[PDB]
RNA sequence: UUAAUAGGGACGGUCGGGGGCAUCAGUAUUCAAUUGUCAGAGGUGAAAUUCUUGGAUUUAUUGAAGACUAACUACUGCGAAAGCAUUUGCCAAGGACGUUUUCAUUAAUCAAGAACGAAAGUUAGGGGAUCGAAGAUGAUCAGAUACCGUCGUAGUCUUAACCAUAAACUAUGCCGACUAGGGAUCGGGUGGUGUUUUUUUAAUGACCCACUCGGCACCUUACGAGAAAUCAAAGUCUUUGGGUUCUGGGGAGUAUGGUCGCAAGGAACUUAAAGGAAU
């Protein structure tokens, strides 16, 4: 299924049918969006930040414990990312392959590695585009 | 990548009944597939099926008694006239009034008879005999 | 007897067909296939006629010998590159000293010379024409190198 | 068979 | 080698062992290799059986090594059969050459 | 006509060419020399 | 003249034994041709 | 509005003979110093050039150069392919697994163009141990050993650019469903268990059994297909619709008023004949 690759890997996580909040959650939904805020203001994710909520506090699900989407709970109090996340890594990700040619002119996988990437930020970029919630203007570097 | 869940359903129901089983399920499950099944259900091709619904697109299990000579989508779907009628029941039947050629009219998803009786057409969506 | 046929500049141009083109003149004339000789011989046959120029060119069968050999040894490599393999350089070495009776990289230079005039060297050794070798042959008697 | 057959036979 | 055949070595005093391997007559990989080795054995070890009646000694085949059990000149007629296959020759030809050479140890 | 002009233009080069082949070897017998003393050119390859 | 493609059962100190100590079945053919013969005279 | 056993990205421990830059080892080949001895050494089917009494070949103590990773090496692993086997470090990259984390259709096919593309080949430097087209030379005796021997150029290695061809093979477009059993292996995960392990430094393994994904594959078979070889696809209930790109409508022999390309050149006669052969 993948995409510049022959790998048809499946795993990936499984959301519980029963989209309401657990029996044993006893924690104020107000009380985890507090928490949400002050990670973020610490610089994590809405991806890490939903491992730590999982991981430390029981926070199964943002979106069933408190009703509303992390991201939405972050864009409500004034946090949100320049660009989508998906899309911030994949950039990040190519500046590390890029940086890493200069020093070492040889690497011709990297060089493929490199194109693979960039034609995946293109589509993103180009999605992200239609949507508007990335300028008409916005072009990869 | 998916072009017709309803492609996909009746092709497991075919390959369901020629390896003699006695049960079939479809994934995914949508209100097509569903339609077409209560019209082979009323025409007795198939028996008892049952939706599982979990909170995604869903299944359908359905149950056969080996009475399905074939069950086919005609893809892609084209439009027909109340004249048109009998030309795809002459293309797609091996006989004339041995299985049923289905119609989405502005009425819904039903077999052909049913189209001349109430003096509606619409679009094809297969056949089953 | 293609390889005889072919003309300078030919891919099947050989460091013989020199030899025998300009010592004589060729014409194909005719093609006789595997199955006319029995036992069959697994390689195609074919008669060629062949008449030795007269009067015999006023030429030493030795230098163009010796220009031939040297130069031929890659037709697809350049003339000059056959020429910088380090062994010719020695032998035309030991040649030099010899006329100079009749600074090993000294010559060398010299022979760079002769070849950068030229432009022989450059260019591709099959793809040269026959006359360029008998003006290339000149230029290194010029400057005293014979080649044999 | 040959190769395939000694093949199989390992 | 089979014990039978071992048992010569105690009653001749003129048997020796030739051993060399298949890389060394020429180097074969892959299947190559492998094809290379069943040309020894042939179909139902046809093939070696034949080397062993006519040169007058026994080869043991132990996977790319060969191991030839006989007399001096018998071990090497034996042996340039063994490198013929290895090469590419097919077992049919050498089989005809096999037998030119049965005749003339019969005769001397 | 334009195959008959192209054979005059090879065959006046053809000409050209022999006038060019006769001088240069005429100039060759200006400059020779013996060559049993010489090296011969079949030594390249044995280095 | 024909070569064993088998097997041979005499190992090598049984051949060199045969070694140390024109066809006896050419003959043992024309024995029993001579009996049918007879036979059928 | 779902969050496709569609997809993207994240994050956790692994996994790999995946890639590049350095680094370490390893015998072997050649050469050189020293060291003890002496007549051949080498090579072939048999021999000859060749080296050798200034000591060859062989013996040992080393040193130098350039290639290259045996045995372990397996119907096993990684990579899009071509390809990739010593140790250690650095740089980034990647499949699979786990996830009660994240976007929400971002997907399939496909022109031009671009990247990579075995070996050989090309331009200009470096290096040049071994092997080695070409060339030289020894021998030209004998058919299973019938083309070998010595010197060996270019090349084999590398740096910066060209060349883009292989039986570069499933001799076989892509994407997606369904249509048989069986147990071997590789990576990950889950449970159980008792052997190997072991103890307040830390840190975490191995084997057995059972389940579950992904991968190289494998045995027996198709209620199907094919004329067959055979095919888990080359199958999808009698004749045909899941989506989409590309392509098509035997072996020999004669001739040429149909093309495209090819060379240089400045003197017979005898008797027909025993006018002969002849151990």
């Amino acid at each position: 299924g993948r995409m510049h690759s022959a790998g048809k890997g499946i795993s990936s996580s499984a959301i519980p049918y029963s989209r309401n909040a657990p029996a044993w959650f006893k924690l104020s939904s107000e009380s985890v969006i507090e928490q949400i805020v002050k990670y973020a203001r610490k610089g994590l994710t809405p991806s890490q930040i939903g491992v730590l909520l999982r991981d430390a506090h029981g926070v199964t699900q943002a979106r069933v414990i408190t009703g509303n989407k992390i991201m939405r709970i972050l864009k409500s109090n004034g946090l949100a990312p320049e660009i989508p996340e998906d899309l911030y890594y994949l950039i990040k990700k190519a500046v590390s392959v890029r940086k890493h040619l200069e020093r070492n002119r040889k690497d011709k996988d990297a060089k493929f590695r490199l194109i693979l990437i960039e034609s995946r930020i293109h589509r993103l970029a180009r999605y992200y585009r239609t949507v508007a919630v990335l300028p008409p203007n916005w072009k990869y570097e | 990548t998916r072009s017709s869940v309803l492609a996909d359903a009746l092709n497991a129901i075919n390959n369901a009944e020629k390896t003699g089983k006695r049960q079939v399920l479809i994934r995914p499950s949508s209100k097509v597939i569903i339609k077409f099944l209560q019209v082979m259900q009323k025409h007795g091709y198939i028996g008892e099926f049952e939706y599982i619904d979990d909170h995604r697109s869903g299944k359908i299990v359905v149950q056969l008694n080996g009475r399905l000579n074939k069950c086919g989508v005609i893809s892609p779907r084209f439009n027909v006239k109340i004249g048109d009628i009998e030309k795809w029941t002459a293309n797609l039947l091996p006989a004339r009034q041995f299985g049923y050629v289905i119609l989405t009219t502005s009425a819904g998803i039903m077999d052909h008879e049913e189209a001349r009786r109430k003096h509606v057409s619409g679009k094809i969506l297969g056949f089953v005999y | 007897a293609l390889r005889l046929l072919a003309r300078p500049g030919d891919s099947l141009y050989c460091r013989l067909s020199a030899n025998v083109q300009m010592w004589a003149n060729v014409t194909h004339i005719m093609k006789v296939g595997k199955n006319n000789f029995r036992p069959p011989p697994q390689v195609e046959s074919s008669v060629v006629r062949l008449e030795i120029k007269n009067p015999r060119p006023q030429v030493d069968y030795n230098e163009w010998d010796g220009l031939l050999r040297i130069v031929f040894v890659r037709k697809n490599r350049t003339i000059s590159a056959g020429f910088k393999s380090t062994t010719v350089m020695d032998i035309l070495e030991k040649n030099y000293k010899t006329f100079l009776a009749m600074m090993h990289d000294v010559v060398k230079e010299k022979i760079d010379t002769v070849l950068k005039e030229t432009d022989l060297g450059d260019k591709r050794a099959g793809k040269c024409d026959q006359n360029d070798f008998l003006r290339l042959l000149y230029a290194f008697h010029q400057v005293g190198i014979h080649f044999s | 068979s040959g190769l395939r057959s000694f093949l199989r036979k390992k | 080698f089979d014990l039978d055949d071992s048992i010569a070595l105690l009653r001749l005093d003129d048997l020796y062992i030739e051993t060399f391997e298949v890389k060394d007559v020429k180097t074969l990989t892959g299947d190559h290799l492998s094809r290379a080795i069943g040309r020894i054995a042939g179909k139902d070890g046809k093939t070696k059986f034949a080397i062993e009646n006519a040169t007058r000694t026994r080869i043991v085949l132990a996977d790319s090594k060969i191991h030839i059990l006989g007399g001096f000149t018998h071990i090497r007629m034996a042996r340039e059969s063994v490198v013929s296959l290895i090469l590419g020759s097919p077992p049919g030809k050498v089989y005809g050459n096999l037998r030119t050479v049965a005749s003339r140890l019969k005769e001397r | 006509s334009r195959l008959k002009k192209k054979r005059l233009d090879k065959f006046i080069e053809h000409q050209l060419k022999r006038e060019e082949r006769k001088t240069i070897i005429g100039k060759l017998q200006d400059y020779k020399i013996d060559t049993s003393l010489l090296t011969s050119s079949k030594r390249l390859g044995e280095g | 003249f024909e070569l064993s493609d088998v097997k041979s059962s005499k190992s090598l100190a049984e051949i060199y034994e045969d070694d140390y100590t024109l066809s006896e079945e050419l003959q043992k053919a024309h024995s029993e041709i001579s009996e049918l013969y007879a036979n059928l005279v």
